């Protein structure tokens, strides 16, 4: 579960950085 | 470590794989658009290409893991992280009540490409619920989305 949250957070972070 | 670690690289690879849904080693505009829609954004064609172009060091039009890692590792300005997290909450909190339910979490995770078990959904909720009120609020989500 913790890693799943971290993966999700990293996806959002990646979209922010890409933006 | 402010510095890049093996653990961090492995986590960034796990994130890369979420985008690279066909497992071919590169993220296309199609794959990036799909994840953005799962997170509540409908990017234009040109936005996808323009975004890829900024990180597409080898000029091939798509993002490989080295390019993704360089982007994720970079010491940065104006990452938009806080605002992007705020926006992302909206697809989780579909009824707008300020809390993410188990059903709500399960629904977004399915869109992101999971088939989570009941135990995993329940564990994800419980872990985020640091105030112990049984529910997951915006500030609790924020802590999980920077963990
Ligand atoms: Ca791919
Ligand atoms: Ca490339
Ligand atoms: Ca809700
Ligand atoms: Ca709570």
């Amino acid at each position: 579960a913790r890693r799943k949250w971290q993966k999700t957070g990293h996806a959002v972070r990646a979209i922010g950085r890409l933006s | 470590a402010d510095q890049l670690t093996e653990e961090q690289i492995a986590e960034f690879k796990e994130a890369f794989s979420l985008f690279d849904k066909d497992g071919d080693g590169t993220i296309t505009t199609k794959e990036l658009g799909t994840v953005m829609r799962s997170l509540g954004q409908n990017p234009t064609e040109a936005e996808l290409q323009d975004m890829i172009n900024e990180v597409d060091a080898d000029g091939n039009g798509t993002i490989d893991f080295p390019e993704f890692l360089t982007m994720m590792a970079r010491k940065m300005k104006d990452t938009d992280s806080e605002e992007e997290i705020r926006e992302a909450f909206r697809v989780f909190d579909k009824d707008g009540n300020g809390y993410i339910s188990a059903a709500e979490l399960r629904h977004v995770m399915t869109n992101l490409g999971e088939k989570l078990t009941d135990e995993e959904v329940d564990e994800m909720i419980r872990e985020a619920d640091i105030d112990g009120d049984g529910q997951v609020n915006y500030e609790e989500f924020v802590q999980m989305m920077t963990a």
